[PDB]
């Protein structure tokens, strides 16, 4: 699980919705780009 | 039964006890050069009864105090009565290492022959002991002065 | 699970106050494809981290924790940190991501509002939670643990727990020598102290006020190698636990056999120091040789456990540090020869398991580890996990070399415990004693061989024991008949059964009827016999089928989710079939499996029952051809509706016959004749049950539906037909009200319903076209004195 | 069984004689034997081998 290992590393980011969905889809070993691609057609909505 | 150079490399890779792993195949290869050559010259180059053959190696151990001994390779080969194996193998016969160490009374059978053999193994114990005390004690002593990291 | 986007990216679009656009949907099939069992990073992590800094407005702790994240040495930190570097890079993507979630952190809030390092403490919790641990994964079995003793007896190991107010400068030279040797040796310092390890550490020095600042600059050097060799044996002591594991007591014994090495130095020196003829400068020449060494032992010792490394995690470790151990070309070399020792106390395991087909996990360090799956209850199971399950991967535990192979070496591994699960547990002859070496692709490489051995076992034991030929040979008379004798007594027999409804069938009579049917045909020369038997559902296979077809789409409640229990229990479709093969011996038919191959057997034998039922209709009107049929209004209407239905459901079955059945059941012949792994031969197998079923056409709710309609339009007719004999050769009250010359309406009614099956084959051939549906409209288009209206109907759009 | 039986015998008596032979290496002798292969010739290969084999190992001792 590692929850506060990835509370870790978000407090790391030190940015301003825990996101370890993403952490999960890094434990199936998603793909960068695809990832990239992802992430900004999130951001967009 | 195989190719005489797959038996012989299996046999030489035997007594090959085989730096780095390309060392190791370069000496199981070196080794099976070595007997193709050797084997080579066997056959480019290219006797005694084997009872008589016995006989005198029993003979020799009985004068070389192996009597029993000689009685019991005696015994294996009245069994045996594969001598071309017998002949290849009398001839590394002492190739292994030297053995150097292992009704009743008329009433004037008692010998101080049997009392002397036992001191004689007490004794041979004894030095056996203190000998391999002494060989473990110089090979601490000589690495008692040397670096440490090999 | 394999829908886990469900959970997460689905979630993500909806979660994420993402509803527009694509949401995380398509970012879940993005990832879908994209998603390894392994790793494959290699990237320039250094400028990904430089590029993350030069965009870290705080960039303290983003290195901070570039550096801190590796302190557990987690699972893949690389891809976090260049999505945290990359996500920087797009504003426009931060901007859009903040407003999908700050809006949402601002309505969880508002929503909130309304309603010191003891080295003896940090290894005890450690060795506590680690017993814990292993015994969890004993699940009831005991442990070759440390003693309590062993924790006991407090410095076991003998561990490391004068005046020089005026000493001359020799002098003192000499005695900070003699407190450094005895700290060497773990020992108190002559005019100086050593506090004990602040936790993890060595012994944090405490320098003599008399020692000269020349002289105190020059032990500087000396104390970072006596607290590394400190922690260094407090390490081993770690590593020496059985919770670190038992080769983590190989790495421990190697450790200490260079610290024989250490010690041998020592005396070295103290050779010179008893001789009363060393010198400061002297030792620090010697130190320098291995003071370093000190340091690079240590650091690999630091390296498992501050990573707390199980299992494959200090293998990766160790083998990474090979990697880059050059430069130190002596740690090169001898963390290579740690790394070939130490991969014999988990490769003899992996031999094991690779070769031995059997793995040892009294610690599992072999990712394959013979998961807990009772293969017997596979077959009669819906749901089964023996056939994938009887041994478990552990991805979180495989070696830095071992993790290339492992996906290869998981399919090995599973052919091995395939083979123990058979029976015959064996060895596989390759036994390249799996050993840590230079060459990466050499572990593969008789991997490679190991691997085919395996599979080319599999095959022949599965050619074998398993002799899945007769177990079709004989299967080809079940549910396919492939005889008539085969289901000849099947149909003569289970008339009464199936006249006795389902609540009215007799269960013991079924299996007399069985017993005899089995005793009453001389194709017996199957012997898989027994492994068949015969069943029944609580529902039509319609009442299932359709639910399914419909799932959810338009009787999620009306009918799939209603209860065949609001209908009644018919004897017909409720009947089944029985089958089972044991878990060595062929579990392969799971009660989902199982269920798809025994459903053909219900749809075939349904128009069976209705063909032969359509046969007794004729042959019982024999009579009529000894008079004109034209005075038979109620029983002449019948010849006109038999012609009009023999092509509705006597032609219909031909298509099936051919076209369906020699595509599949070829296909599986032929698939099965080049199949060779177990994944093969399923492929084989799911041709024939796939692309059967396929031109069964047993899958589309509204055809299927039509098809059913049809099918029930005839089994009506042919009843009502019946009972206009019954009523009319005993008249030589329901039955009579089924027809009185109706049944030429009912004829109708069964041309209207053709006509409307007709309509579905052309929609199948034209908007799917497809062979099968053109072979439809072809079989109903055979002439067109029923077709050329069939045809103007088609074009009645 | 019955080779098997020869050939222990076989090497307790060479171990008699103090040879230091292999059952493998007896084995590989019995199958030159019946192929036709002299025991001088087999003899002195042995003698020769084993020459080379404690030269290599003395060697690689060195060479460690």
């Amino acid at each position: 699980a590692e929850e506060t290992e990835l509370f870790e590393l978000a407090q790391a980011a030190g940015g301003a919705e825990v996101f370890k969905i993403l952490v999960d889809l890094l434990k199936l070993n998603v793909a960068p780009l695809a990832v990239f691609q992802m992430l900004k057609s999130m951001c967009a909505g | 039964m195989a190719s005489v150079p797959q038996l012989l490399d299996d046999l030489c890779e035997a007594l090959l006890p085989a730096q780095r792993r390309g060392s190791r195949k370069r000496a199981k290869q070196s080794l099976k050069k070595v007997a193709y050559n050797a084997l080579f010259t066997n056959l480019f180059q290219d006797r005694l009864p084997v009872k008589n053959r016995i006989l005198m190696l029993s003979f020799d151990l009985r004068v070389g105090g192996l009597a029993a001994e000689a009685d019991r390779l005696e015994e294996l080969v009245e069994g045996l009565e594969l001598g071309s194996v017998l002949d290849l193998l009398v001839q590394l016969a002492g190739s292994g290492p030297p053995r150097v160490l292992q009704n009743v009374r008329y009433g004037g059978y008692d010998c101080c022959h049997l009392s002397g053999i036992e001191a004689d193994v007490r004794s041979i114990i004894s030095g056996e002991e203190e000998l391999c005390r002494d060989l473990i004690r110089k090979t601490l002593q000589v690495m008692e002065a040397a670096p440490g990291t090999g | 699970s394999e829908f886990r986007i469900h959970h997460d990216v689905n979630e993500l679009l909806s979660l994420l106050r993402v509803h527009g656009g694509d949401g995380a949907e398509v970012y879940i099939d993005l990832l879908q494809k994209n998603r390894t069992p392994y790793v494959t990073t290699t990237v320039s992590a250094h400028s990904a981290k430089v590029k993350i800094a030069e965009f870290s407005r705080t960039p303290e702790d983003f290195l901070k924790k570039y550096d801190e994240l590796k302190s557990k040495n987690t699972r893949n930190l690389d891809p976090l940190v260049y999505l945290l570097s990359k996500l920087m890079e797009d504003r426009e993507t931060l901007q859009y991501l903040q407003q999908n979630a700050k809006e949402r952190a601002e309505l969880a809030a508002s929503a909130a509002a309304s309603s010191g390092p003891t080295w003896q403490q940090s290894l005890e919790l450690t060795r506590k939670m680690l017993r814990d641990k292993q015994s969890k994964k004993n699940s009831g079995q005991r442990l070759p643990v440390l003693p309590a003793w062993v924790y006991e007896r407090p410095a076991l190991l003998g561990d490391f727990l004068v005046p020089i107010g005026s000493l001359p400068l020799a002098s003192q030279e000499a005695a900070v020598v003699e407190d450094l040797l005895y700290v060497l040796v773990g020992v108190d310092g002559r005019y100086i102290s050593a506090q004990p390890l602040t936790g993890r550490q060595g012994r944090t020095f405490l320098v003599d006020p008399n020692l000269d600042l020349s002289i105190r600059e020059l032990v500087s050097r000396i104390l970072p190698v006596a607290a590394s060799y400190s922690t260094v044996t407090r390490f081993i002591e770690e590593k020496s636990s059985f919770e670190y594991g038992q080769v983590n007591h190989a790495l421990a014994a190697a450790m200490r056999t260079l610290v024989k090495e250490y010690l041998v130095l020592v005396t070295q020196l103290e050779q010179l120091q008893r001789q009363g003829l060393l010198s400061l400068q002297k030792l620090w020449f010697y130190i320098q040789p291995a003071m370093r060494s000190l340091d690079i032992l240590a650091s690999l010792a630091t390296s498992v456990d501050k990573g707390e490394c199980i299992g494959g995690a200090t293998l990766s470790l160790l083998h990474d540090r090979s990697f880059s151990y050059t430069g130190d070309s002596q740690a090169q070399e001898l963390c290579l020869h740690l790394t070939k020792a130490a991969s014999t106390p988990y490769f003899e395991i992996l031999e094991k398991w690779i070769y031995r087909g059997i793995i040892d996990d009294p610690y599992s360090e072999f990712m394959v580890e013979e998961h807990e799956l009772r293969k017997e209850k596979i077959q009669e199971d819906y749901n089964d996990k023996y056939w994938d399950q009887r041994y478990t991967v552990v991805q979180r535990q495989i070696p830095s070399f071992l993790q290339k192979m492992a996906g290869k070496v998981l399919s090995t591994g599973k052919y091995l415990n395939v083979v123990r699960e058979c029976g015959h547990d064996v060895t596989c002859p390759v036994a390249k004693e799996v050993v840590y070496t230079l060459k990466e692709r050499a572990y593969v490489e008789q991997i490679e061989k190991a691997f085919s051995y395996a599979s080319k076992v599999l095959l022949d034991f599965l050619m074998g024991e398993k002799e899945l030929l007769a177990h079709l040979r004989s299967i080809k008379r079940y549910f396919l008949m492939d005889q008539g004798d085969f289901f000849v007594h099947f149909m003569d027999l289970t008339e009464e059964e199936l006249k006795k409804p389902v609540d009215d069938i007799t269960p013991t009579r079924l299996e007399a009827l069985l017993e005899l049917a089995l005793r009453m045909s001389t194709a017996n020369t199957d012997p898989f016999k027994d492994d068949l038997k015969i069943d029944l559902m609580p529902h039509d296979l319609i009442t299932q089928l359709l639910r399914v077809l419909a799932i959810e789409t338009q009787q999620e409640k009306a009918m799939v989710h209603a209860d065949p229990t609001e209908l009644t229990l018919s004897g017909l479709e409720a009947f089944s079939f029985d089958y089972v093969v044991t878990w060595p011996l062929s579990l392969i038919i799971n009660r989902k499996a199982l269920t798809r191959y025994q459903m053909l057997f219900r749809h075939m034998f349904y128009c069976k029952h209705v063909e032969r039922q359509l046969c007794s209709v004729w042959i019982s009107n024999k009579a009529a051809k000894r008079f004109s049929l034209h005075s038979a209004k109620w029983f002449a209407g019948a010849f006109t509706l038999r012609q009009r239905m023999l092509n509705f459901v006597q032609n219909i079955q031909s298509y099936m016959m051919f076209e369906v059945m020699e595509p599949t059941w070829h296909v599986l012949e032929q698939n099965l004749r080049s199949a060779s792994n177990i994944d093969d031969v399923l492929g084989h197998h799911a041709s024939f049950l796939d692309n059967c079923l396929k031109d069964c056409m047993l899958t589309n709710p509204e055809l299927l539906r039509v098809f059913s309609k049809l099918m029930s339009v005839c089994v009506m007719f042919t009843n009502c037909l019946q009972r206009f004999t019954q009523s009319m050769k005993l008249d030589s009250p329901q039955l009579a009200s089924s027809f009185e010359a109706t049944i030429t309406k009912f004829d109708k009614n069964f041309s209207a319903h053709l006509l409307d099956l007709l309509a579905r084959l052309s929609i199948y051939s034209t908007s799917d076209c497809e062979h099968g549906m053109a072979s439809v409209i072809s079989r109903l288009d055979f002439n067109g004195f029923y077709t050329e209206r069939l045809e103007r109907l088609s074009a009645e759009r | 069984n019955a080779v098997r039986e020869t050939m222990d015998v076989l090497l307790e008596i060479s171990r008699i004689l103090n040879t230091g032979l292999d059952m493998e290496t007896l084995s590989i002798c019995v199958r030159l034997c019946e192929q036709g292969i002299n025991p001088e010739a087999l003899s002195s290969v042995i003698k020769e081998l084993r020459k080379a084999t404690e030269a290599l190992k003395a060697a690689e001792n060195m060479t460690s």
